[PDB]
């Protein structure tokens, strides 16, 4: 990572030496519930 | 158990008639203890693979591998 | 000229439990006789009822034609049980009460997921007994390799 | 006298074996069967033929129904004999398996190496190295075409042929991945070889041709099949060292119903390296002299037998944490495991587990099913590396806790999982139950 | 795509059920009533080097099975001269029932199977009894055992019911070779005084109870059995300036298993690979005193097919291609590695028109009695590589061999099929003729 | 193509083809009660130690129980070459007992006859890589050994010993450590000063039933088609320079035996079954100028040279009347094993079969002794006139001499392995007959 | 230079060489949703 | 593991029901008897269910 030749000019499989300090991983999703209000209460249908 | 369990079947190094020659059985064909060539479901007429009792089907035994039997 | 098919449903044969017949778990218990258990995920709006078409008991209508494929299996209705219009603890409550859903989907209300021919007993009475809307299997915890209470579709 | 006076000798405990006879043994009965043909037929290769390049073939829908493969390859030697090893098998780096656009199998070098190394056997084993490496002391420019066979479950039995003919719809592909370097075939180490030749390739399939009533049959019916499928994941090893016996908790991320799990540690440089170098005869290059070295193999007897080399020192596999078995000493894998369920010998730094009685059968004899359990570990204890692996009174005369110094190079682990799965094909198109 | 297919979201849960069957209790069937005697039948005719003798089976028990021909040798010279000498010395072996050739096999034959299908110990086990294998000087004597190989030599199954015979005679008619390698005569050379063989022939019989007795001897009785197909026929020679190539008929009728053939220098019994200066390929290869012109006889077979002669082949049906040409290495390697499972020599070798030629159950045949064109079409490498000059054979190329190749001027085409022996009312004979 | 042979289609494929009963195209499976297998240390009671006799019990972990393995840890007391299957020598015998019964018993002369005849190829290595050190290990080397026992219900899943229905019975193990292991604590006669003791532990695999299967077991009565080893030791009728000796020995056997087997050998040295000789592996040192022909290289005590074998002939007698014809030893060493097992049987051991196959589970022809008043074996020995430290006089020898060294061979091992019932109910077990 | 702390307000980057994602796949219930694609399929492709 | 990092762990289901769990930690003393207090405690700056 300290030699700007090392980094720019390599191939599509490798990376950064320093690379190996990224190693928390967050993930995430995205999804549809439904939420319901009725006689002035409401929340989730589901878990 | 309501259920005719028949013992062990392993491939054994000798061939063995039935002695049953005249009427073919048809439990016999896929039975590994007695043929020693090679293993095939039985063909009924027009070449229908009949199933003997006993044996199952592969979808039947992928669900007894994967999901489980009964009692 | 070979003549095209529909839908062909395929349906499968109920099962001895001991003591008492009942359809397989991956199916439902639909109609009789002829056709006892449904395996597809549709089948045949089966006419006899009561008679009528609803869809018939444990199955509900699609926006569709080709009758061998109008009801979906796995679902059932409201049901009352007790004083409250609650789907068995087994079942899901998809929240298309009625009021707030076209015919269709109003009708399709409990996801009867991984519960299409038994159940488990409900504190309702104060008893644990067979829900109000199905037939009392005779099967406890105790009893091992049947996890399905008293219940039947 | 004679035969007749034991025939004679009939007593009560004859009768468990001969009374009310159900059988006999002098006539055999065989079975009648369909008629159908084999045809070896070759296969169109898309793509580039070269040294890491990926190539595709797509099986043409000539016969029936298809089972065994073969692939083809002319390599030429970039040295003298003892510098390739299987190098066939080393070329094809991969094999995917695809129906309908959908991944049913997949394969690597390795797995043929592993497969091999554990499952095949005597005459079989030899006969096969004769197809994938040169076993005869060849010479540098010697030119050889090798067979490499294909060991998808449809490779291996009639039983399980893929029905063409009822794929009206769906295609069945072969994607190939050509290894960058092949040793002693166009690099010795890390040294590439000015002048090597690139690979020519060809893929046969052995294709059945049924008569009118089966063709029919297989077209117009739904067809399911149990089939083999095998998981595969590469991880680092907890390398061991001179001071110390490395200790490692492997989750298997595997699924299904496994037949059985089966492992290796390796140096990955080294194609078929499984355990450590030496300079005791077969060990390493030049081993026994004094041009030995303990940093390159003698490629051509990679294998070895002498578990001294190999690194595990003891071994058991959990289930949700719970011990699925009692630890056992490397060897145990090594050794007993093939033994008891297998019959053939496994090559030191191979090691297998069994959930089967006959892992090696089409028929299903005890499976783990892996869907079900939630944190499924290997729980791995290394050997010390501390045998100067330079000195063979240090090598053959040492104890069972313990290996070579250059054990510390076999830093890759493979571990793969055989399962059982469902082919399914229907009104013309196919894939996988789940 | 109008068709109907399944979800399948539960069709597995749907359809299972109870267990059909237990692997841990085994149930052992209750067999006949028989015990087996080995019995000494006399051989009419003078027994020698070049002679011709035969034997009828007496009817001393009910069925026979396995048949070993035992022959005593001296060495005529020291360990590295001889090479299966037992199978050389049986020139060939007629089987005749009711007067009716069944079947016919060949030294070469022997070799040619032998080479082919035995394997691992079981072909270690057999050059034992037929060879000296532990370096055996000049004058050891030793007894051979040779088994015959016919149908009913090799399995109960098809025991051959004399007792189903009373008004045929069953007999065996053995060709003894003018010559044996190593024992009367070094290549061409007489061996001064060596001894001729003692020859005994022995039959295993098998007694059998009442009830299977009777049924044998008063029933019809149809035996599916399997026969040779062979002749002899001239190499289109190579040579160091071209690829021959070669259009042969093949005469035969049946429903034909498998065929299998090789080429051979007739001077050197079981030569089926060139000659060369590398170890093992020639008398004194390796060394000063190698001749190209004489082999090993210890070791005259071998794996490298370098020096084999064949370098593309293709069988035609009616005239047509039955499959796609092929190299000379994939019906020595591959097609064994499919269909038998060991490991072929150079030099031999097999198309298969079954799916397990080596076994007994039909598993598909090649029906000659209906084909009008059956052509073995062969094209030969080019001889132009110097045998004695090991760089020259070891580093070469796919499509070349040793001048000394040229020497490989036989070739032998054999096939096996398979007929029906018929008995009845003590009579009996195949049920085709062709 | 393949379509050319499907169309050459007539009468003599009636036969083979015509209303197919089965197809080869699809697999049919059997749906087997659900299990699973884990491996248990079993204890054990008594020192561990040369000479001490120690034993086991196996616990109720399980439902039933196969394989068993002994492991065992030893040191070599020497260098390569020294020792010879020592984890098998030191495992002097097994005692299998059911509720106090003896049921079975094993010699670590049985395992080595029985490896002798009935494992073969990499079986047979791999099985020697357990008990032996097979990669030039040197003096302080130390390895764990695992020998698999054979009774029974070790030897096939379809008799695993049902402890589940044994409520009040329990299983043991008495094993019996020899006083000396060559190439471990003793060299020959000399014991090695500073030999390490063994360690050893049983382990057990046993096998998990289902709700159901476990059910019947505890149920059903039950009863098992079981095999045991009959054995005793007998002094031969030592041969000598100037005499063939005879002797006739009395099978002192009950039961329908499968087999009889026996072996020659010097009771100094584990595994020789042979004489020794100055040919290379016959001696130790043989070949060179250090040889000796009272000690063997230990580590190729074994040897497929029949040359050094003492036994001429034999036959075997019922009641005073010949069994079968007078054949010479190479018959039973050779062709017994040809025709009953398929592996190859070393010099000085010897099979004779009653059985089809012998080497299967299955029954296939016994000899009931307990219907023989008098049967006897009857052996004739080779004349021990060869000079055994001149390598042409035992390489260049006759069929009716072997060496001199071969009068060392003073023990006589005599086998017979029989079927019996063994029968459970009540919570009990025990065998039907005496 | 140091390559061991960022440049925090150009912490952000469109320079591939610098992520570590060889490849992916999404798998459901243990069998692949999609083939295998590249890191660089699910950050650039995906989004385009 | 290290001081300032943050680690994790998942429970398997490997019984039916959880209690207690203990957190082992290795540490060594920077100086002598005195100049620590509960440091195993401290050493775990927070824990989240």
């Amino acid at each position: 990572a300290t030699s700007p030749a090392a980094v720019l000019g390599n191939t599509e499989t490798v990376t950064a030496n320093t690379a190996t300090l990224l190693t928390a991983l967050n993930i995430y999703a995205k999804n549809y519930n439904v939420l319901r209000i009725m006689s002035g209460m409401g929340g989730l249908a589901y878990a | 158990p309501s259920y005719q369990i028949r013992n062990s079947k392993h491939h054994t190094q000798l061939p063995m008639r039935s002695l049953n020659e005249p009427p073919p059985m048809v439990e016999d064909l896929v039975d590994e203890s007695l043929f020693e060539g090679l293993q095939g479901y039985p063909v009924d007429e027009k070449l229908d693979l009949l199933t003997p009792p006993g044996t199952a089907t592969p979808s039947s035994e992928w669900a007894a591998i994967n999901y489980g039997l009964t009692n | 000229v070979v003549k095209p098919q529909g839908y062909k449903p395929e349906f499968v044969n109920r099962v001895n439990f001991g003591k008492f017949w009942a359809c397989p778990e991956g199916t439902t218990d639909w109609g009789s006789e002829d056709k006892q258990c449904l395996v597809s995920q549709y089948g045949p709006m089966m006419w006899r009822n009561k008679w009528g078409w609803s869809c018939p008991a444990g199955s509900a209508p699609n926006n569709s034609d080709d009758w061998n494929q109008k009801c979906v299996q796995g679902y059932s209705m409201k049901k009352l049980i007790d004083g409250q219009w609650r789907c068995t603890d087994t079942e899901i409550d998809t929240g298309k009460d009625w009021s707030n859903s076209d015919w269709f989907t109003a009708q399709q209300q409990c996801d009867r997921g991984n519960n299409k021919v038994f159940t488990r007993r409900m504190y309702i009475d104060g008893k644990w007994q067979c829900p109000d809307g199905t037939w009392d299997t005779g099967f406890t915890w105790s009893d091992g390799e049947n996890g399905g209470k008293q219940c039947k579709y | 006298a004679g035969g007749l006076s034991q025939l004679v000798a009939y007593g009560a405990q004859d009768v468990y074996l001969t009374g009310n006879p159900q059988i006999t043994f002098f006539k055999t009965v065989y079975r009648r069967y369909t008629n159908f043909a084999i045809e070896s037929i070759q296969q169109t290769i898309n793509g580039s033929v070269g040294f890491g390049n990926k190539v595709s073939t797509q099986i043409s829908r000539n016969g029936d129904l298809i089972t065994d493969i073969v692939v083809e390859f002319v390599l030429t030697k970039g040295g003298n004999g003892g510098t390739t090893y299987y190098p066939a098998e080393e070329l094809l780096q991969d094999v995917e398996l695809e129906i309908g656009g959908q991944r049913i199998d997949k394969h690597y070098n390795d797995w043929f190496r592993t497969y091999d190394a554990l499952f095949r056997m005597n005459d079989d084993r030899y006969n096969y190295r004769r197809m994938t490496d040169w076993v005869n002391n060849e010479l540098v420019g010697a030119q050889k075409r090798f067979y490499v066979p294909l060991i998808f479950f449809f490779n291996q039995t009639p039983g399980l042929a893929l029905p063409l003919i009822a794929l009206q719809y769906h295609e069945v592909k072969l994607y190939f991945t050509l290894a960058s370097q092949v040793q002693g075939v166009n690099y010795n180490g890390s040294s590439a070889i000015a002048g090597a030749a690139q690979p020519t390739m060809s893929v046969w399939v052995d294709y059945i041709f049924l008569d009118t009533q089966e063709r029919t049959r297989f077209a117009q019916l739904p067809h399911e099949y149990l089939i083999e499928q095998l998981q595969f994941t590469g991880s680092e090893t907890a390398t061991p060292s001179a001071t110390t016996q490395a200790s490692q908790n492997i989750r298997l991320n595997f699924n299904h119903p496994t037949k059985y799990l089966a492992w290796n540690f390796n140096n990955p440089t080294n194609y078929g390296q499984y355990t450590a170098l030496a300079n005791i005869p077969g060990a390493c290059s030049g081993a026994g002299t004094a041009a030995a070295t303990v940093t390159t193999p003698d490629y051509g007897n990679t294998g070895t037998y002498n578990e001294q080399l190999a690194v595990l020192d003891s071994a058991k596999i959990q289930l949700n944490g719970q011990d699925r078995f009692a630890t056992r000493k490397g060897s145990y894998f090594n050794k007993v495991q093939p033994y008891q369920s297998i019959g053939g010998v496994t090559p030191a730094g191979v090691y297998l587990y069994s959930f089967a009685l006959k892992p090696a059968g089409r028929q299903p004899s005890g499976t783990c099913n892996f869907s079900r359990i939630d944190n499924a570990t290997l729980s791995l204890t290394y050997k010390t590396c501390s045998i100067d692996a330079t000195s063979p009174a240090a090598v053959l005369g040492n104890t069972e806790t313990v290996t070579a110094n250059t054990a510390t190079l076999l830093t890759a682990l493979n571990i793969y999982a055989k399962n059982y799965n469902v082919l399914r094909i229907m009104s013309g198109m196919g894939g996988l139950a789940y």
